[PDB]
């Protein structure tokens, strides 16, 4: 190798690294550059010639990821070369090729071919590794411009599928998911059919982990009021177990799927967290020592270790006495319409906290 | 040259030994001397220090063996401390050269000899630098051991856990030390700059490879300790891996004098935990939960950490039962005064400035994250701060011949008005 | 006119100065006063302005041991070269225990007032005093003392500047209420790190829910004000 | 993945830099230092700098090198945490100067840390665009320069961003520094009362005709929380606890008044 700033002589600069590497390259350097001082003729050569099988060439390569992209097109120069990356399958230095080229920077960003390229590379080429640091500044970027063109949406979408796919861990993968879906029936595949057959894993994510934990996460925003529950998705099934307060629901309710796999065990943890939370926080802070027993219809010294598991989820928190107020406030499971009209009281109530306080803080100082 | 000194010197030392003590003053105080007339004479030709480690290494680790076993054997101890003092003297004047063997073995030497007397603190640490000292000499001295490895993370473990703070009463009696700087001093000797910490320790020593190595007899009870929740289970949950243990003698005799501290300091961590997690519990309940040897062993050692002020429980009491209380009044008291020993897990509690700060900055984050109100104000700032820049550009390039005009003649005319002021 | 007797101004301290007092901010110097650095500016518009400072470093170890001044004259030149000269009038150190002017320090001061008549000593105390009123305490030494020059011995000189009664509740003069003209450029990252990347202004602002909340505050300041205090007047 | 993908400054690092702009150092349109501070492995903490004497002439370039040593060997004594990292400079983005202030730092021989201070009015234009070089392979000609995307952070410590906090809302408007804490008071109420605006907005939104998923289960979470900090839960236990409080917290006011007079009473016998 030799530097970038030898004299170019764009083509013949990244082409005199072409001799350095095979003689493949080599005599579509010499032919590549007497037929003519070339554009996608000499620009292809590094990107589908072999590299050979030792990646140290990523040298000449971001030699060729500037010079590719202006003098011919960017779009499609840009999807070339990263094909070679996941046909190595050594994406440690392949990394570098995506990093030095990876947005706003050397040319233009081009609004998402660009993006979709480099971060589709990079979740292959890389482990999780290169993967994760691409996730902030690509779902920033899809807040500062969202594609109006649907199918790079749908790109999009099926780039955070492979992200929650290449993930195979739980949490985050149902955060990349719960991005998805929350993109999904926000805008693109809505186009009702393509969210249906997601309809179907997200059920599947909600019942599999309880830390997603009802149906709470789903009440605060969009995703069942899109994808239908009184459809043969069986959404709504869980808001119906949700409150209801057994094990004889879901069982009852079966899809002989998911009872399998599946929601087993959470479904006396489903009855957990609802009568801990809707014994507690419609009271609304102070149940008994019998009253929350006889509720969850189990022992005494082990609803001791299960406050201490709702103390853990932080659903309840504060110091417990011992026979009367077994759980007291830190609220998380969904109350929907008394979390609303206790909002509707609380400008109401923050009036004079914030007038009646002030005039007299401000006044004294 | 002629050594014969280093046999005479053993001599003398059997001696004290057997026959009176005392001896052992004399002797030693004859040698401080001899090495302060030597070290702080160089005025004859005598022994052309240089490089000549070898009857320097000899002396030495000589003294030191006699040393350390003279004091750690007729239950002295001032003659120890000068024996370690000399050392560290000879360091001083002795680190010109890289370091040969020997080293490791005085050092673990004096680790144990150590492990009671101070604290198994500092002790805990003197072993974790034993060991650190094993993985060096094994780079150059190779030990192809896995018992070996498992002893020294045993050893390394309990000097650790054992004490989660020190009660001091002579301090807070007499004011006040005259008793910090000698602390000071003893982490110097151990190598140290400052005072070792806790568990903390643990920390340390393991960001090596330590979960691993670590023999599972043992892997499998810090993680309880350390890592396992939840009160009202650990002192059932480490019961087994302390049976396990306290089997001593494959194990290290070491390690298990080291362990009923250590299990004190675990139902001490567990004490500190449920004065946030109960604000009151029956006694009865309270045998319950924390299988033990006895009730009346274990209250008075939670009424004694009471009274030492590390949690505030009301345990005496006439029904006999206990009541931690919400605030009740607020202290640190509760809190352990200078040092938890396990983890974060506070309840919520009122203390000044506490409404005041958090009306100020939690009603303000939820104006911050969700607003249609803020962002546009703020944009609207945005361009009164993009104004200000371009006033200021204006200005700069006023400023560039006018505090090009000061800088030059603040040179001159403020030095030669500081010129006339001397 | 706000100006100071007899020789000075008063003072204005440019953020940039404090930004350079808090990178040395109560660390290098913690139980131990340290001098921490010389406050370099020059004579403006009814005050001086600090418009830089450099740090004066010791042999912190654990004890404060005077070094060599081949730092301070070697760093004096080094910001004569690329900045103005070295126009040190006054100095700070933070240091230790909510604001207090030490007999030393009032002595270092008497040095360094009768040298040099610009000047200030300041004493810049962050969140120790629970931040708190005063955060930057100026005060120069009264020119009474610059005139009855040294020195006040046990018996003469004590009792007879005692009986000339030069004042030892001497005024300390405002230090800032206006446009220092370096807020520019700092003003420039508000509008940045406000809103779209706040995180590092929330970071700083929410400091102040931990200063309530915690471990004994006002009850540590009550605390060593019981034990500072109650030394100092068993002593008179 | 490879090394360096972000840099985390301080606001001491820009005052370092509007520093020897504005003094001058005959920065007409340019001035020059070098950086200090550490890296760990991906990041970067530039954590205080100063300049060099420097004069980029459009052709020539001075970095006289043998003084950042002078100012290293100063500013290692000042903090140890310090290291010779690179190079920073004003605006504008990658030069002719970019590729021979390279050779100069090539002279010390890790990789550079370039930073670029653009100075421009414009919000669309960056603060300071940090740099590094992807080859850099060097048996070339002297330094190929094609930097690879870095961004810009702070951190160092608190309290001296508390510190530009406090330079922040000077530069707003002075902002002195007696009434700090009863700035903090009346900035306090403020905030629940540009509260009780938005939560008027997220109700009206309802109200109007739908809205409030906003504060269906967003700020309804955020509220609940809000209320079991400030104030606490709500029997009168607590209300005569909290004037038991005030009442010992009046009473310790107090007796620091009463300390006041006996610190002057005794202090008055001597002086008569």
């Amino acid at each position: 190798f030799i530097d970038i700033s030898e004299e170019d002589q764009a083509a013949e600069l990244r082409a005199y690294l072409k001799s350095k590497g095979a003689e493949i390259s080599e005599e579509n350097s010499e032919g590549g550059l007497h037929v003519d001082l070339a554009q996608i003729i000499e620009a292809c050569d590094v990107c589908l010639k072999e590299d050979d099988k030792d990646v140290e060439s990523v040298m000449n390569s971001v030699v060729s990821l500037l010079l590719i992209l202006e003098p011919d097109k960017q779009e499609a120069l840009i999807e070339s070369l990263c094909e070679k990356l996941v046909k190595f399958r050594e994406g440690e230095r392949p990394s570098l090729r995506l990093q030095l080229l990876s947005n706003l920077f050397h040319g233009m960003d081009k609004n998402t071919p660009v993006r979709y390229t480099v971060y589709c590379s990079l979740i292959k080429v890389a482990a999780s590794c290169g993967a994760i640091q691409y996730i902030p500044t690509e779902l920033d970027q899809v807040r500062k411009w969202i594609s109006d063109w649907n199918l790079t949406t749908e790109k999009k979408h099926t780039l955070l599928r492979l992200l929650y796919e290449a993930l195979v861990d739980c949490k985050k993968s149902d955060a990349a998911s719960k991005v998805m879906v929350e993109l999904l029936g926000s805008y693109t595949e809505d186009n009702a059919s393509q969210a249906r057959v997601d309809a179907h894993r997200c059920i599947v994510r909600a019942l599999k982990d309880p830390n997603a934990f009802l149906f709470d996460h789903l009440l605060t925003l969009k995703p069942v009021k899109f994808l239908e529950g009184e459809l043969i998705h069986d959404l709504l099934t869980i808001f119906v177990s949700a409150k209801l307060a057994s094990y004889v629901k879901f069982y009852q309710n079966n899809k002989d799927f998911i009872d399998s796999l599946g929601l087993l065990h959470e479904q006396n943890m489903a009855k957990m967290r609802l009568l801990t939370f809707m014994g507690m926080a419609v009271e609304n802070k102070e149940i008994s020592f019998d009253t929350m027993q006889q509720e969850l219809q189990i022992g005494a010294d082990d609803v001791e270790a299960f406050v201490i598991d709702a103390v853990r989820t932080k659903m309840v928190y504060c110091k417990i006495d011992q026979t009367q107020r077994k759980v007291v406030v830190s609220h998380s499971t969904h109350r929907t319409f008394g979390k609303q009209q206790w909002q509707q009281l609380y400008d109401t109530l923050n009036a004079w906290k914030q007038n009646l306080n002030k005039v007299k803080n401000s006044l004294l100082s | 040259v002629e050594r014969l000194y280093h046999d005479i010197a053993q001599q003398a030392f059997k001696f004290c030994l057997q026959y009176t003590r005392k001896a052992e003053f004399r002797k030693l105080c004859d040698n401080l001397r001899m090495h302060l007339s030597q070290i702080q004479r160089h005025h004859n030709q005598s022994t052309a220090i240089n490089l000549n480690n070898p009857e320097s290494q000899s002396m030495h680790l000589e003294t030191r063996l006699v040393q350390l076993d003279s004091a750690i054997s007729m239950e002295l101890w001032q003659e120890a401390f000068k024996a370690v003092e000399d050392i560290h003297g000879l360091f001083s004047l002795s680190k010109k050269p890289p370091k040969p063997q020997l080293m490791a073995n005085y050092y673990n030497k004096v680790s144990t000899v150590f492990w009671k007397s101070g604290n198994a603190l500092f002790h805990a640490s003197t072993l974790h630098r034993l060991y650190h000292l094993s993985r060096e000499m094994r780079k150059n001295l190779t030990q192809d051991e896995m018992q070996r490895m498992s002893t020294r993370v045993l050893l390394a473990t309990l000097s650790i856990p054992i004490t989660p703070e020190r009660t001091d009463i002579a301090r807070l009696l007499d004011m006040d030390g005259i008793i910090v700087e000698k602390q000071r001093r003893l982490a110097t000797l151990l190598g140290l700059q400052a005072p070792p910490t806790r568990i903390g320790l643990i920390n340390d020593m393991v960001r090596f490879n330590v979960l691993q190595y670590v023999v599972p007899e043992v892997k499998d009870l810090y993680n309880w300790l350390e890592v396992e929740f939840n009160p009202l289970k650990l002192c059932e949950r480490v019961t087994k891996v302390l049976n396990w243990v306290r089997e001593q003698p494959e194990k290290e005799p070491e390690l298990q004098q080291y362990v009923p501290q250590l299990q004190s300091n675990t139902i001490l961590r567990l004490l500190q935990q449920v004065a946030q997690i109960y604000q009151s519990i029956e006694f009865s309940r309270l045998t319950s939960l924390v299988p033990f040897v006895d009730a009346f062993q274990l209250e008075r050692a939670i009424v004694d950490a009471a009274r030492h002020c590390d949690l505030q429980v009301r345990i005496d009491h006439t029904s006999r039962t206990l009541s931690f209380g919400s605030d009740l009044n607020y202290a640190t008291r509760e809190d352990a005064p200078i040092g938890p020993h396990l983890q974060s897990m506070p309840s919520e509690q009122i203390r000044n400035q506490l409404t005041a700060m958090s009306s100020v900055l939690a009603k303000a984050l939820e104006v911050i994250k969700p607003a249609h109100i803020l962002q546009e104000k703020e944009e609207q700032h945005q361009l009164a701060v993009t104004a200000y820049l371009k006033n200021s550009r204006k200005e700069h390039q006023r400023i560039l011949a006018r505090r090009q005009t000061i800088e030059e003649r603040k040179e001159r005319l403020e030095s030669l008005n500081i010129q006339r002021e001397k | 006119g706000g100006s100071g007797d007899s020789a000075v101004k008063q003072v204005q301290i440019d953020g940039l100065v404090v930004l350079k007092i808090i990178k040395h901010y109560q660390e290098e110097g913690q139980g131990t006063e340290v001098v921490q650095g010389v406050l370099l500016g020059l004579v403006v518009e009814d005050r001086l302005e600090i418009t830089n400072c450099f740090p004066f470093p010791q042999h912190t170890e654990d004890d404060a041991d005077f070094d060599e001044v081949q730092y301070q004259m070697e760093m004096m030149r080094s910001l004569r070269h690329v900045n103005i000269d070295h126009l040190h009038v006054g100095w700070y150190q933070s240091t230790y225990y909510g604001s207090f002017v030490t007999r030393a320090l009032l002595d270092s001061q008497f040095s360094y007032q009768h040298a040099i008549e610009e000047s200030v000593v300041l004493i810049y105390d962050p969140i120790k005093t629970a931040q708190g009123s005063l955060s930057l305490k100026a005060y120069r030494l009264t020119p009474k003392l610059m005139e009855v020059c040294k020195e006040k011995d046990f018996s003469p000189e004590a009792l007879k500047k005692a009986n000339i009664t030069f004042e030892h509740m001497f005024e300390e003069v405002p230090i800032v209420i206006k446009n220092s003209h370096l807020i520019n450029v700092l003003m420039w990252e508000l509008e940045k790190k406000s809103a779209v990347a706040d995180k590092h202004e929330l970071l700083s602002l929410a400091s102040s829910n931990h200063l309530g909340k915690n471990l004994q505050l006002l009850m540590d300041r009550v605390d060593e004000m019981s034990q500072d205090i109650v030394k100092y007047n068993t002593y008179m | 993945f490879p090394g360096g993908r972000v840099v985390r400054l301080h606001p001491v690092i820009l005052a370092s830099i509007v520093d020897s702009y504005e003094r001058r150092n005959e920065g007409a349109a340019r001035v020059i230092g070098t950086l200090l501070g550490t890296v760990d492995k991906h990041s970067v903490e530039v954590t205080n700098c100063f300049s060099v004497p420097h004069n980029e002439s459009e052709d020539e370039v001075a970095v006289d090198m043998e003084f950042a040593k002078n100012m290293y060997e100063l500013h290692k004594k000042v903090s140890p945490n310090e290291l010779i990292l690179g190079w920073y400079a004003t605006g504008h983005d990658i030069t002719e100067h970019s590729v021979l202030i390279h050779e100069y730092y090539s002279r010390e021989a890790p990789n550079p840390i370039h930073l670029t201070v653009d100075t421009s009015l414009q919000n669309g234009r960056m603060s300071i665009k940090a740099y590094v070089s992807t080859s850099m392979g060097v048996p070339g000609r002297t330094m190929g320069v094609m930097f690879t995307p870095l961004t810009v952070k702070y951190a160092y410590y608190d309290t001296e961003r508390i510190g530009v906090d406090l330079i922040m809302k000077t530069c707003f408007s002075p902002n002195r520094v007696i009434g700090l804490s009863s700035d903090l008071q009346q900035v306090g109420g403020a905030s629940a009362r540009i509260q009780d605006a938005l939560s008027t907005v997220l109700q009206y939104a309802e109200d109007v005709l739908s809205g409030k998923v906003s504060a269906d289960n967003t700020v309804g979470r955020f509220l609940m929380s809000l209320v079991n900090q400030v104030p606490k839960i709500v029997p009168d236990d607590f209300e005569t606890m909290l004037n038991s409080n005030i009442n010992d917290l009046l009473m310790v006011t107090y007796l620091a008044n009463l300390t006041q007079s006996q610190i002057a009473l005794n202090e008055k016998l001597v002086n008569l």
